[PDB]
């Protein structure tokens, strides 16, 4: 009842406009909502609970497939029920092929500790940040993302370096990073996207955030990230991606081409142009697809990793059956 | 049985169902030999099995047979560790082998279901030679009501590309046969490349027909994706360093006519196996986990 | 003089000397037709000459014929540039045509006496198809008492590779025939890949036999040197952007089996023409200088 109306409000907020802007807020709200779902709805066996979770997660994902934090948090919860059921009652590999009613409290405590560990991902990333920045380095970022801004603005407490931020047109939110970071004395620079390659030779390394990392190591980021990665590969400069663990989602690029997110073309082309708006077709995607071959490293709350290892993290977070959801 | 029912039985299994791969037939023949072992010793059992390995490898020396034999050897060792008495462990070997055959008989369907999503409408696929996995994947894609074109090379040493082109045009798919030398000419039209594999090496590279490497190299020049479809049992702990490092017992005998070459994992985009969709680096992990 | 007589003249000139290049025979046919025309106006010469050019291009769809015709017509314009009178023009036409024919006759030996210095003793030679120029330079290298290994592809459409293998065994040279799909497998054992050119595009890329492009790409992948030999008259004012952009009048008539591929200048190390050893930019320089 009350939980149902809260779920409906959450779905409507996702459909219209994200209230809690930070992805961490999305993860915390999704986990809390799943907590009241588990506590309130009645179930005898784990199967009906799993299918109810499948239905609710399907509804929430269908509300807005552009962002996948809700989806992979739901998948993590489903794996939590699977693990708890296997523990209280009793991974695909060649070894497997050759060889061969009180869990509610355990589920609740698992979700609680998941929230506790999710709280400190930013702090862990900041703690390990200092080992990848040396004095008088040149760093370039794209758009706005709180992870990398915390990264740099804490790693500059003991080091001095230069930072270049390219505005992510049309949503010129790189200016926000520039202002916030220059309010910490970092000697930053504000730049357009069209100049990326023009300056890319004189950059030591490039650190970027992301919105979602796929299974193959390819990621979905803000528009223009693919061009930056291509320039990096051309100049062979290392590329660092700062992404917490919950931004890892088990889908794959070729899925119905509902991958990008197209917004109103008002930002790209103002409505004041007039007559020419009929014969002209305008596209304003907000996300770009970066292949895994252009990525050098992954920094998460657990440490450093290579893209070629990303698949393993998939097996430790999501059961293969719950990919389709 | 002793050295005569082996080869005849293997060929009978291959011929009665010609749409079934050599490795599966070899594994089934090894299981049949295990059934009619009439000997009571685990060490002698494994000695007879490893002798059967190369008496089967004498014919159809493709890498898949060796990979299946190594998998069978590892399976029988694993089982022995689990238990203790040959007497009791014999029936469990038999049942585990039956379940293994049942699981591997669905590899084609699982791979097709997993991989049919990767074909776009209006796409242009490129194929080297005949491979039943590719045919099954394209059948699944057709069953999804998709529209695309298929270019296939002719595989000059034995014209099996024409055979697969016939089998595919039987399914009402627009296909085009091209010379083995025309690959560089053709792929600019191709949207992506899908190939089979006769064996997967430690790092992630493949061991396939003679032309495959060329395509892969040209693919890397054209920045086009390169997908390989292969079952789980096509894994082997071989690591060639270059083209001449793969054992010569696989190159020749089906003025210098090899038959099989090696493709480095760096040119491979994704591996489509019954274990799922893997990066090239994943395979080693799995193959490491088998021996730890 | 009629078109038919021109056709039998061209065919007889081809048949009498199998060693003669196609463009040389075409230029000789054009010169003979100019010798017996009885025209009076230079424009009348130009119309008849170009019409015979398309006639011969229909007879033989090779790029060399069209390049020779374009060079011939530019020679006509150059001769008529500074001769207002027509009789003096015609006599200069005849004498300069004799000089041009003798020079292009000596061009092959001129290329041979320069190209053989790059053949390191004990190295490995890789060649695509039956090209007379590479055979001549190999003869020159052998004359200098050098030892080298040679691999030749089979050129699947018409097995000219076996004919070149026979012609090389006639000279007592270690040669090996390899499949067109094994080039990559052979690319590791090669030291430098010399190949003839059917024609040369503006920037230095080469119009050649269909299998050339993949071999060039594979050689560039292994960072092995890649040398192309061609004569001056094979230059042309064409410029494809990719394999598709090649005119269809050269691809076919010489499912789908094009006889021609284009290789970009970025994959070519050096060119060996009678003018000397040239970078790919030198071809564009020569074409620019020729046309004012």
């Amino acid at each position: 009842s009350e939980l149902s109306e809260r779920i409906e409000s959450f779905v409507e907020t996702l459909k219209r406009g994200g209230g809690p802007r930070s992805s961490e807020e999305m993860a915390r709200e999704t986990l809390g909502l799943l907590r009241q779902i588990i506590t309130d709805h009645r179930w005898s066996n784990a199967g009906e609970l799993m299918e109810l979770i499948r239905r609710e997660g399907r509804r929430m994902t269908a509300a807005q497939p552009s962002e996948t934090t809700v989806g992979n948090m739901v998948r993590r919860v489903l794996k939590i029920i699977r693990e708890e059921y296997g523990r209280l009652h009793g991974q695909e590999s060649l070894h497997k092929l050759l060889t061969s009613a009180q869990l509610q409290s355990n589920i609740i405590e698992a979700i609680n500790e998941l929230l506790v560990e999710l709280e400190g991902t930013m702090e862990n990333i900041a703690a390990q940040a200092l080992e990848h920045i040396h004095s008088n380095e040149v760093i370039m970022t794209i758009g706005f993302s709180r992870t990398v801004e915390a990264f740099l603005k804490e790693a500059a407490r003991k080091r001095k370096f230069h930072v270049i931020v390219a505005e992510c047109a049309p949503f010129c939110q790189g200016h926000e990073m520039a202002v916030n970071l220059s309010k910490a004395g970092i000697e930053t620079t504000v730049m357009t996207d069209a100049a990326i390659f023009a300056v890319m030779s004189r950059v030591n390394k490039v650190i970027i955030g992301t919105k979602t990392i796929l299974a193959n190591g390819a990621l979905r980021a803000v528009t223009g990230t693919h061009t930056l990665a291509l320039a990096a590969k051309h100049h062979s400069t290392p590329l660092i991606v700062c992404a917490p663990m919950f931004k890892l989602s088990p889908q794959f690029p070729n899925e119905e081409d509902s991958f990008h997110k197209f917004v109103a073309p008002e930002e790209v082309l103002p409505f004041t142009e007039g007559d020419i708006l009929e014969k002209v077709s305008v596209h304003c995607p907000v996300f770009d697809y970066v292949p895994p071959e252009l990525i050098t490293l992954f920094i998460s709350n657990i440490g450093g990793n290579a893209p070629s290892y990303i698949y393993r993290l998939m097996s430790e977070l999501y059961h293969p059956d719950d990919h389709v959801l | 049985m002793d050295d005569k029912e082996l080869i005849e039985y293997f060929k009978s299994q291959m011929k009665e169902d010609p749409d079934m791969a050599s490795a599966v037939a070899a594994i089934r023949t090894l299981l049949e030999f295990l059934k009619r072992d009439k000997g009571e010793t685990i060490q002698g059992l494994r000695a007879n099995l490893t002798s059967a390995i190369e008496t089967l490898c004498g014919v159809d020396s493709s890498v898949a047979v060796s990979s299946g034999g190594e998998l069978f050897l590892r399976f029988i060792s694993l089982a022995s560790l689990e238990y203790s008495d040959y007497s009791k462990c014999k029936k469990i070997m038999i049942e585990r082998g039956e379940l293994f055959l049942r699981r591997i008989s669905l590899s084609r369907n699982k791979i097709a279901d997993l991989c049919h999503t990767f074909i776009k409408d209006g796409a242009t696929i490129l194929t080297h030679a005949y491979s039943r996995v590719v045919l099954r994947v394209l059948e699944a894609a057709v069953a999804a009501k998709k529209r695309f074109s298929v270019y296939v090379t002719e595989s000059q040493p034995d014209l099996s590309g024409k055979k697969m082109a016939k089998a595919l045009c039987h399914l009402n798919v627009p296909v085009t046969v091209v010379l083995d030398a025309a690959v560089g000419y053709i792929m600019e039209k191709a949207d992506l490349v899908i190939v089979g594999a006769e064996g997967v090496v430690e790092n992630g590279g493949i061991i396939n027909k003679i032309g495959t490497n060329q395509m892969a190299v040209c693919a890397k020049a054209q920045n086009k994706p390169f997908y390989v479809v292969a079952e789980s049992f096509k894994f082997v702990r071989l690591f060639p360093l270059n083209q001449q490092d793969v054992p010569d017992k696989f190159k020749y005998k089906a003025e210098e006519h090899p038959w099989v070459d090696y493709t480095a994992p760096s040119l491979i985009t994704l591996l489509f196996t019954d274990l799922g969709v893997l990066t090239p680096s994943a395979v080693s992990d799995e193959l490491i986990k088998l021996y730890l």
